[PDB]
């Protein structure tokens, strides 16, 4: 008598197949590339026209002495 | 792989030449665990064939979760993997208290 097949208490679990978690597609992509791309050039110009500022500096000193 | 898909192939074979049809909730077994051994095949047919290729993750990420399923077939048979268990006269004898909620816990 003692044997195996239960009331109740069933699912199931799915058969399904989706996970579609994107994701900022469709031209939000190449967005945040060219601005921060950029955004390294807009670094440059301040510290390389700088470091040209004192490598004028640099020659200077050269110059000054050496008679 | 198969341990219930073979014996399948051989018991079936046989019945038909000795007049038997076999009783009903001995049925519900074989399409079980013959429904199990497919999730067997199924997923070694693929690691494997990964591993040819050469990944290597996808190998021990699938036979952790496939420890899960010996612990049936030694709960009811005899053993790890080979079990004469499908026999020419139907189920060996019944699987035991549990079982039911285990592989509705497992799937």
């Amino acid at each position: 008598k003692q044997d195996m097949p239960p009331v109740g208490g069933y699912g199931p679990i799915d058969y399904k197949r989706n996970l579609p978690r994107r994701g900022l597609s469709g031209y939000s992509m190449f967005a945040v590339g060219i601005g921060a791309l950029l955004f390294g050039y807009w670094s440059m110009m301040k510290w390389n026209r700088e470091r040209r500022r004192l490598q004028i500096e640099d020659f200077e000193a050269r110059i000054a002495l050496m008679p | 792989v198969s341990m219930m898909c073979n014996e399948q192939a051989y018991s079936l074979a046989v019945e038909k030449l000795l007049n038997i049809q076999p009783p009903p909730r001995a049925q519900w077994i074989r399409v079980l665990f013959g429904e199990i051994t497919r999730l067997l095949n199924h997923i070694m047919a693929v690691t494997t064939h990964a591993l040819d290729i050469g990944a290597m993750t996808p190998f021990f990420w699938m036979f952790e979760e496939r420890e899960k399923m010996f612990e049936f077939y030694e709960r009811v048979s005899g053993a790890r993997m080979h079990a004469a268990y499908v026999r020419p006269g139907g189920v060996h004898q019944d699987l035991p208290l549990g079982l039911m909620d285990d592989i509705y816990e497992f799937s």
